DNA sequence: TAGTGGGGACCACA
DNA sequence: ATGTGGTCCCCACT
């Protein structure tokens, strides 16, 4: 059995894990390698923080 | 640039970059190639992480995560462009 | 029948 | 003791 957390959201209980699109994927990791960060969490991390004008608006 | 494979699944050239084929049969799915060299498609985000990036999903609409970390790159572009 | 998204499990580790 | 990152199979669907 399995023991990674879920988190709490807006539709429910959700796994931590995302599957990206090849075209998107081959764009994140781009984005995370020219930042020099190993973990692929970090990176989103970043794009949350850049984004925020545009989330703010929503 | 140059190479059928890394050495290790076909490489197939796509709009932006290179995918990989599935090696096998059990599992289908494609890879990407990237700076680092082959990478999964799929990513564990922290919990902290997690939490916010379903936040800006759910508020998008999206149905599907990827498209939520398309537009997170979009409104990105910005500070992307400068490294 | 070839590639998909996403669930469950597992390795190695703390 | 209860998580971690990252990935291996697998199921349903295309």
């Amino acid at each position: 059995k399995d023991r990674h957390s879920k988190v709490f959201t807006s539709k429910g209980p959700r796994d931590r894990r995302v599957r990206l699109s090849a075209h998107t994927a081959i764009q994140f990791y781009d984005v995370q390698d020219r930042l020099g960060y190993d973990r692929p969490s970090k990176a989103v991390d970043w794009l949350i923080k850049k984004a925020k004008t545009a989330i703010d608006k929503l | 640039l140059k190479g059928y494979s890394v050495g290790g699944g076909e490489i197939v050239e796509v709009q932006g970059g290179h995918i990989i084929r599935a090696t096998g049969r059990k599992d289908r799915h494609s890879k990407v190639f990237t700076s680092k060299g082959p990478r999964d498609r799929r990513v564990r985000l922290s919990a902290h992480t997690a939490i916010q990036f379903y936040d800006v999903q759910d508020r998008l609409g999206y149905d599907r995560p990827s498209k939520a970390v398309d537009w997170l790159i979009k409104k990105a572009k910005t500070a992307i462009d400068k490294l």
